[PDB]
């Protein structure tokens, strides 16, 4: 607050956390769906489309962790397969529109570093060794996302660029190559060339 | 050694920093928030200090200053290492640019990587006959070297918690950073300094912890393999015993305030400095093939606790021939140490035996840089002063006169050859013999090889008019010196315009053909016989003419006062001397003549506009006249009988013709130096000019009354000229370019 | 297929001219190097400033840059520094540098093709007349030697100059295995440039 | 919980005195006090390492925590407290139940006990919570270390109050396995080291005999030097060193073991040059040499000085390495003369590993392979007969001091020799920060961890220590402030300072040098940190700052030489700038609460404001003009009980 008011609105706010105690459901952020689209959606597994934080009601001052972006949940939803569905339930985006949604991204971009990290630890060194079906999945799900042009491709590209670049090494490039020229061979003959 | 002069402001401690430039800017931190704040210094004008805001967040822990001037590199205690750029080129106006960054505290020094050329000054053993034997080049490498072959800039940094951080600089101008621990078992490095072992720079990094722990050196090579660096550590023999741990005087000694390499580029020679709560020693080591060990070379009795540690900075070759020939002809320079104490004295030491060379009985020092030829101090003072101390070649000792001629005209000479600068030896040169050293100047440029004299063309001149600023018996000749070399600069920068199409058949240049006909050939008593025998086919766009019309008017105005001089009106040694009798001077004045002649016949509007008493006179021929008989006597050696009663005549009515101009001069102000004293020191103020002892002299254009425009300022020329390029887009850029960086001196531009 | 070398002047006279000289010239070498703008052309420059520097690294060299546009990059922002009142700036030590580089473009090649090395001095002021003081590997060796060890590892160059000047012709003539403004001295050795 | 990691055997009365303190500025009320020491007590014990820092919590928690009670009982209806906080104890099952998992019995009907059998918990309280507890044990379904360390301590202690092979046969039966660390901890927690590590010093220096002539009782007294040797070598690396030091400086005996701690004895801050003047005597090598070169068999030992054998070795290793570098010494025969060392008293091994670690710490990598294979040899087992009385538990007590010993040099070229490996770790908070990462990331992911959880840790201590060293007092408390002063949440905040006064009681005296001195300062002279001092993270660091004040002041014309004087002068005279100036801000809503807090936790330990300066209540009068606070705070400000004193408090008080 401002430095003349003080103790007095920080100690008001203090005082009806004993409140948002009591409309917060106790290890929310650990808690985890199962991915089945039969169930359409749940209003429980909501996400803000524009900040990836559990849509809190009402301006209470809630618990630390209620207000940081919730990554994990964003995670799980999209490794596991047959989930496109949740996850556009989830993120609250429909079929209308261009969208460019700048968090899919960054999360789309995290998922992929994510699987080229775990391209090393042993591999399975003469095959995928269960981590190859990271990328069969990622394959589909990327496709999915980019190619129903909520997605841009090129500034995929260009962040998970960014993102190796400074990170470790290769031991998992040629997947990522693989994912690559799926959405390539999809609109190399359709979208422009500088894409 | 006296105070040269010292300067303090007009009004917690943390620790304080100081780096003294290649030349000569000193970068001090002086904690008084502006303690935060980079304070650069001039140091032939102090009073007018620029403070770069350096934007850090912690104490600024370590400065250091680039091989090549012109970069300076500050690291706090948050990590931001960051490197000090010069905004467009101006030594006031510094601009931050590519650095970087580890939230740790850079508390060793901030090293600079080693370019190649490292140095030699083989000092008394040869200090008679020539330039490449008193100043040789010893075979360092470079770290990493290149690509190609020419070292790559950049700088290493050792953390607290033993980080070290490469950040090489490509000439694409981005940084290639990376950080590796030093040894695996992660420890204190409180005090720590990096210095540049010659075998392929395999850079040393010591460090050390705070108290009866091991100093502990390492090896730190750079390997810009995979466009990614990679630096790799092995240690080296570690060095327990700072020997005062052993002697049974346990505690005495706890604390090391200071461990810095002899010299960067000179490893396997440390110096250690342990203390306590009043009182410190300090030890030098050197690392001995015997399997290597360290082991004392030298060590000094108790002393009062060392506040500041300063190190030679002057490459001297620590040969025992080499020594010997020194210790006789008393040339001590380089071999000195400065020692700060906190009672408020300050030791100079031997280097090898730590004894004790000259002392300053005289609030200690908390910050001491010596300077680049050993010959000046900056203490940066307690209370917030600033001394500079001068440091006599021999330390007092009154020894003959020629003796302190060929020491001072030793290091000068080394001075133009590596180009640094001279303030420094300035600041010793008497009155007395400031004409002798001209004179030895003058022999030791001439008999040298023929090719060399090319390279130090430019840098002589600056040498010689620095020195004739002392001596008050020729202060008459400092303006002609700086006279000679614009005139020089016009003579190059007119005689490189031409650009004929015809080379007819052979090798003659323009301008070598312009000098071949207008000295051996036609030493004509009227112009437009010069213009006959010559090609008239040096045709330059008209817009380049009219664009230099502002400095052909100077070579007129400038021909018109010389021979408005000949009648020696004033009672004193005038300001066109030398340039009459006997120079070659007239000879390049009589090019520029015929080829304004030339140019003005094919535009009108740049030539020298005099105005005249008679209308229809051609003033342009009639000097011309003048100036060929001047220089028809002056050609030939020996005649003082140039003055023919005739010439004198005619010059006499100059007045009468046209009217003798009213010129710049361009020594434009006393520096510092030349006014300090003998002896007596020189209280100053930041901020505030002693109080006692307009021209745009590169572009000739009159600011008015007050200037209206910024302007930089040459810090030794006097110089002033404009900042922004005044002139229209169609402008002469053989000249704005030229000056762009250092000016015809050679000195850096400072903004007014 | 090879690999070129341009030795610019850094801060003499050229500085005018050559925002000229680089098109009518220097465009059309990139280009028969390259349609319009690891393996295969490596571009290198180098620049050289005159004597009037307090230790300020007498030679600018790049890097060996495969990219053609990394290369008018680089061309682009040479700036045209403070270059002294005097004439004759330094090719000496640029030529030094200059061979160098071929040198390690040899050590580096190294394999099956031993292309043809080109060198290219754009310089508006003579020869210094003093040797190559700077470098490591070729000290001593005064600008004349240096053409001819330039001539005899069979390396052929060309020396465009806006300005005819006498100094550089007997430069090129003396190693051996057009112009758009009649002023300019443009002569050429194993490139085709529009007449 | 920093009391029991880093400083276990340190007095009963620092720790009352350092509880007192903050019970005081706190306002704990006397029965959460109980609870919070209780709990902390199994929290520790129960996220402890396996095995040897295991006794170190149980002996605290059951032993010396309730002197620690008995005192504070001493320093104040305390029964009726302690039973309101074993009543709150008692309700909390997850905890019991896992401290009753670990310890492998009930871990509160034993301390109930144990409390009950000092000045504590009258007898029908004891009986009325054990009931309690076997009712909640009812619902939730080899001796015990905890009863092991509870009949240790009386035992131990009352017998080896205060000389045949049966002291060997003693000895022996002491070292049968885990009975060497319960031992030690029963005595370090109930501040008893000490008496005990004199005991076996002094059986050190008399086994020093050599006067005697036949074998039987000649071996008696070699392996009876070298379990004194063995036992006081680990008490010197475990228990910290300086307890076994020499506590009277008589000048003349200085015993043997003293001796060669501060010789060669690496331990944690020391690294011990070897070319020392120590050692290398050079009296006599000669006779070690022959004596481990000449005899195939094992050693004569019939007339052993011991007093400069294990002196003595740090020579002859030295020149045997060197002879051996040089190619003159035979690898096999090398072999030869380790086995030779080992297969007799292994003190000598530990000397000379000693000597080994010294001299390989300050050499060059290229020469190490020599200097280490020495070490990986004379680490290996014997593996021959004519062994004395008790072989393997001697070879395990040297193998843990070895290991301990070291640790380090192995770790620079990584130099893995292995080792027996019982005791599944050895080295439990050892090397703890991520190489290649810098400090201020670990420090503020440790501390953003310490406020997800209010308690701070076992490991993090550790963490927070190693950084204290690593950095400075400086770097830690800025970087911490920094993180402090971040924080938005009042509760959060409030939490923040709370753990920032224990993880800075770590060196508490020269925390508060510099953090009052250098930051707060620099906080308040800025003009641009003042955004910081706003209202939520500002109360909290003037409550840190205050506590910061009366803690370093309280414990252990006034000196102005004392550097805590200076630094508190410069601050309240900065306080009397910032208060009289003609700008106002959070600056002046900072000091105005560090005055307050000043005055609420105001006790009787600091009666001048603590250390208001002379010239100071000059700024009483300003403190009232921008009163915003009661009156009668002003005189507890004032320097009462002083001729000025009156005047100016009542000039003062006139106004408001």
């Amino acid at each position: 607050p401002h430095w003349l008011l003080g103790n007095l609105v920080s100690d008001f706010v203090d005082t009806f956390r004993p409140t948002a105690r009591i409309n917060s459901i106790c290890g929310r952020c650990s808690l985890l769906p199962v991915v089945n689209n039969s169930g359409a959606i749940c209003n429980s597994w909501k996400l803000d489309p524009a900040t990836l934080r559990f849509p809190l009601k009402g301006l209470l001052p809630y618990d630390k962790d209620l207000f940081e972006p919730q990554t994990a949940l964003l995670r799980y939803v999209l490794e596991q397969p047959y989930s496109r569905d949740m996850v556009c339930n989830m993120l609250g985006l429909n079929k209308q529109h261009k969208q460019r949604c700048p968090v899919l991204e960054d999360q789309l971009v995290d998922l992929v570093v994510y699987a080229m990290e775990r391209s090393e630890t042993e591999e399975k060194f003469d095959d995928g060794g269960t981590s190859q079906l990271l990328w069969q999945h990622l394959s589909s799900q990327l496709i999915f996302f980019v190619l129903f042009q909520f997605a841009s491709f090129p500034h995929m590209v260009l962040s998970l660029h960014q993102k190796l670049a400074g990170r470790g090494l290769i031991k998992g490039r040629d997947h990522l190559m693989w994912v690559l020229l799926q959405f390539i061979s999809g609109s190399i003959q359709k979208n422009a060339l500088a894409d | 050694m006296d105070l040269a002069y010292v300067c303090e402001w007009e009004k917690p401690s943390v620790p304080l920093a100081c780096a003294w430039s290649c030349r000569n800017l000193i970068a001090f931190t002086m904690d008084l928030d502006l303690t935060r704040m980079i304070h650069i210094l001039d140091t032939e004008h102090p009073w007018d200090l620029h403070s770069i805001p350096s934007e850090h967040h912690e104490a600024i822990t370590c400065l250091e200053w680039d091989q090549s001037g012109s970069r300076l590199l500050s690291a706090d205690a948050d990590g931001q290492i960051k490197c000090w750029s010069m905004a467009d080129h101006l030594a006031n106006s510094w601009e931050s640019s590519v650095g970087s960054l580890v939230e740790g505290d850079p508390i060793v020094a901030l090293s600079w990587l080693h370019n190649g050329v490292k140095l030699a000054l083989h000092v008394e053993k040869s200090g008679a006959s020539s330039f490449g034997e008193k100043f040789s080049r010893v075979k360092f490498s470079p770290s990493l070297t290149l690509f190609g072959g020419k070292p790559m800039e950049g700088w290493i940094a050792v953390t607290v918690s033993g980080l070290v951080t490469v950040s090489l600089l490509k000439p694409s101008g981005q940084v290639l950073t990376s950080t590796e621990s030093l040894c695996r078992l992660r420890g204190r490095v409180a005090l720590a300094d990096i210095a540049f072992t010659g075998g392929g720079n395999i850079v040393v990094a010591t460090a050390d912890g705070s108290s009866a722990s091991p100093v502990q050196f390492y090896k730190v090579c750079v390997s810009v393999v995979s466009e990614k660096c990679r630096i790799d550590t092995e240690i080296l023999p570690s060095l327990f015993m700072r020997c005062t741990t052993d002697l049974n005087r346990k505690d005495k000694f706890p604390a090391i305030t200071h461990l810095k390499f002899l010299a960067r580029d000179m490893s396997e020679q440390v110096l250690l400095c342990a203390s306590s709560q009043t009182s410190s020693i300090v030890e030098c080591w050197s690392l001995r093939k015997e399997i290597l060990k360290w082991r004392i070379l030298s060590a000094t009795n108790d002393l009062d606790r060392v506040s500041a540690v300063a190190l030679p900075k002057l490459p001297i070759s620590l040969t025992n021939t080499d020594l010997k020939v020194a210790s006789d002809t008393q040339f001590y320079p380089g071999l000195g140490l400065a020692l700060a104490f906190h009672d408020g004295s300050v030791h100079i030491v031997h280097r090898l035996s730590l004894q004790t060379m000259a002392v300053f009985y005289s609030v200690h020092l908390k910050a001491m840089q010596l300077s680049w030829t050993s010959l000046a101090l900056v203490g940066i003072d307690s209370h917030g002063k600033l001394s500079v101390l001068r440091l006599s070649p021999s330390m007092g000792h009154p020894l003959e006169v020629g003796l302190a001629l060929r020491h001072l005209l030793f290091l000068l000479e080394y001075c133009m050859v590596t180009g640094y600068d001279w303030w420094d030896i300035l600041l010793h040169v008497q009155p007395s013999m400031v004409q002798s050293l001209v004179e030895k100047l003058h022999e030791e440029y001439t008999r040298q090889t023929a090719a060399l004299q090319q390279v130090l063309s430019t840098r002589i001149l600056a040498m010689k008019a620095s020195l004739c600023k002392l001596s008050p018996c020729t202060v008459t000749r400092v303006c002609d010196y700086h006279t000679k070399l614009f005139l020089i600069a016009i003579s190059s920068t007119l005689k490189s315009l031409l650009r004929p199409h015809f080379l007819n058949t052979p090798d003659k240049s323009p301008g070598d053909r312009l000098t071949e006909i207008c000295t051996k050939i036609t030493d004509v008593d009227i112009d437009k016989v010069m213009i006959n025998l010559k090609t008239e086919e040096f045709v330059l766009d008209m817009n380049t003419l009219q664009a230099l019309q502002q400095l052909l008017q100077w070579v007129g105005d400038f021909v018109l006062y010389l021979l408005a001089s000949l009648p020696n009106q004033g009672s004193l040694l005038r300001p066109g001397h030398s340039f009459l009798r006997d120079g070659t001077s007239l000879g390049m004045l009589r090019e520029l003549m015929v080829v304004i002649r030339i140019w003005g016949l094919l535009k009108p509007s740049c030539l020298p506009v005099y105005t005249a008493t008679s209308d229809t006179q051609d003033s342009m021929s009639l000097l011309f006249r003048l100036l060929t008989k001047l220089w028809i006597c002056c050609r030939d050696e020996g005649p003082a009988s140039e003055p023919d009663e005739a010439l004198v005549d005619e010059c006499c009515l100059l007045p009468s013709q046209l009217l003798i101009p009213s010129l710049d001069w361009l020594p434009a102000s006393d520096g510092l130096v030349s006014r300090l004293q003998p002896k007596q020191p020189l209280r100053l103020q930041f901020g505030r000019a002693p109080t006692l002892p307009k021209i745009d002299h590169l572009r000739r254009l009159h600011l008015g009354a007050c200037p209206t425009e910024e302007c930089k300022a040459c810090t030794r020329c006097g110089c002033v000229t404009m900042l922004k390029s005044p002139n229209r887009t169609t402008a002469v850029k053989q000249w704005e370019q030229r000056w762009i960086k250092n000016c015809l001196c050679g000195g850096l531009w400072w903004r007014v | 297929v090879a690999d070129v070398v341009f030795v610019i002047e850094g801060t003499a006279n050229l500085g005018p001219y050559f925002e000229g000289l680089r098109k009518h010239y220097l465009l059309p070498a990139i280009e028969y190097f390259n349609g319009g703008p690891y393996g295969g052309t490596q571009y290198s420059l180098v620049v050289f400033n005159t004597v009037d520097c307090a230790p300020e690294s007498y030679v600018q060299c790049h890097a060996p840059t495969s990219s053609a546009y990394e290369f008018v990059t680089w061309l682009d922002g040479i700036k045209f520094m403070g270059g002294g009142g005097e004439s004759c700036s330094l090719i000496a030590e640029g030529l030094s540098t200059a061979l160098q580089l071929f040198d390690d473009f040899k050590k580096m090649r190294e394999q099956i093709g031993q292309t043809h090395r080109v060198c290219l001095l754009i310089c508006n002021s003579p020869p210094y007349l003093l040797p190559a003081v700077e470098s490591t590997t070729y000290s001593g060796c005064t600008t004349e030697n240096l053409v001819q060890q330039i001539g005899e590892r069979g390396i052929h160059f060309s020396i465009v100059s806006p300005r005819k000047l006498p100094a550089l012709r007997l430069l090129f003539e003396k190693a051996a295995p057009v112009s758009q403004d009649p002023r300019h001295m443009v002569l050429v050795r194993g490139l085709v440039l529009p007449v | 919980l920093l009391e029991g990691t880093m400083n276990l055997t340190g007095e009963t009365q620092s720790l009352v005195e350092q509880l007192t303190m903050v019970k005081r500025m706190q306002h704990i009320p006397t029965p959460l006090f109980v609870l919070e020491i209780w709990k902390a007590c199994f929290v520790g014990l129960i996220e402890s390492p396996e095995g040897t820092e295991e006794l170190k919590w149980t002996a605290f928690t059951f032993l010396k925590i309730p002197q620690v009670l008995v005192k504070l009982k001493k320093y104040s209806d305390f029964t009726e407290d302690v039973n309101c906080a074993f009543e709150f104890l008692l309700k909390l099952t997850p905890l019991l139940d896992k401290a009753d998992q670990r310890c492998n019995c009930d871990c509160t009907n034993f301390l109930l006990q144990e409390c009950g059998k000092q000045g504590l918990l009258s007898e029908a309280s004891v009986n009325n919570l054990m009931a309690k507890r076997k009712a909640d044990r009812e619902h939730a379904p080899i001796q015990p270390n905890i009863q092991l360390i509870l009949r240790a301590e009386p035992t131990v202690t009352n017998i080896l109050k205060t000389s045949p092979e049966g002291l060997l046969g003693v000895l022996g039966h002491m070292l049968s396995g885990k009975s060497l660390d319960l031992l030690l901890a029963a005595a370090a927690a109930t501040g008893k080291l000490k008496s005990f590590a004199r005991k076996f010093i002094n059986l050190n220096e008399f086994t020093t005999y050599g006067s005697e002539e036949s074998t039987k009782p000649a071996s008696v007294r070699a392996l009876l030097f070298d379990i004194s040797f063995l036992m006081l070598c680990h008490v010197a690396q475990t228990y910290g060193s300086e307890v076994i030091l020499s506590e009277s400086r008589t000048g003349a005996e200085v015993p043997f073991f003293e001796t060669w701690m501060q010789t060669c004895m690496p331990e944690e801050g020391k690294i011990l040059n070897p070319d020392h003047p120590c050692f290398r005597p050079d009296s006599t090598k000669v006779e070690s040499l022959v004596a481990l070169l000449n005899n195939s068999s094992e050693m004569k030992l019939v007339q052993m000085k011991w007093h400069e054998a294990c002196l003595s070795i740090s020579a002859a290793i030295l020149e045997i390495l060197n002879a051996w570098e040089n190619g003159v010494l035979a690898f096999e025969s090398i072999q030869k003369i380790t086995d030779n060392i080992k297969g007799k008293v292994c003190s000598l091994a530990v000397c000379a590993v000693a000597w080994l670690v010294a001299h390989v710490r300050m050499l060059g990598l290229d020469e190490r392979e020599k200097s280490l294979q020495m070490i990986r040899q004379l680490a290996g087992p014997l593996f021959s007969e004519n062994t004395l009385q008790f072989y393997n538990e001697r070879v395990v007590i040297m193998n843990s001091i070895l290991e301990r010993m070291c640790a380090d040099v192995l770790q620079q070229t990584a130099t893995q020799i292995k080792f027996p490996s019982t005791g599944v770790d050895t080295m439990p908070y050892w090397n703890l920060l991520p190489p290649k990462r810098p400090i201020k990331e670990v420090l503020t992911d440790i501390f953003a961890k310490v406020l997800e959880k209010g308690w701070v840790d076992s490991r993090s201590i550790h963490i927070f220590d190693t950084l204290l060293h690593m950095g400075g007092v400086y770097w830690f408390c800025n970087n911490l402030i920094k993180e402090l002063l971040k924080e938005t949440r009042k509760e959060h905040t409030l939490r923040a300072v709370e753990l920032l006064y224990s993880i800075f009681c770590l060196d508490m005296q020269q925390v508060t040098l510099v953090l009052l001195g250098h930051i707060l300062p620099g906080l308040l002279t800025d003009s641009s940190k003042w955004h910081s001092l706003m209202d939520p993270p500002g109360t909290a660091l003037a409550k840190l700052a205050v506590w910061c004040a009366l803690s370093s002041y309280s414990s252990h014309t006034v000196n102005m030489r004392d550097p805590l004087n200076r630094v508190l002068a410069n601050l309240f005279l900065l306080i009397s700038s910032i208060l009289g100036s003609r700008t106002a801000g959070p600056h002046t809503q900072f000091v105005q609460w560090f005055m307050e807090e000043c005055v609420d936790c105001l006790e009787q330990g600091g009666r001048g404001s603590v250390l208001q300066f002379m010239p100071f209540t000059t700024v009483s009068e300003l403190v009232k003009v921008s009163a915003m606070s009661s009156p009668k705070v002003v005189l507890a400000i004032t320097d009462l009980s002083l001729p000025l004193g009156r005047q100016v408090a009542a000039k003062a008080i006139a106004a408001l």
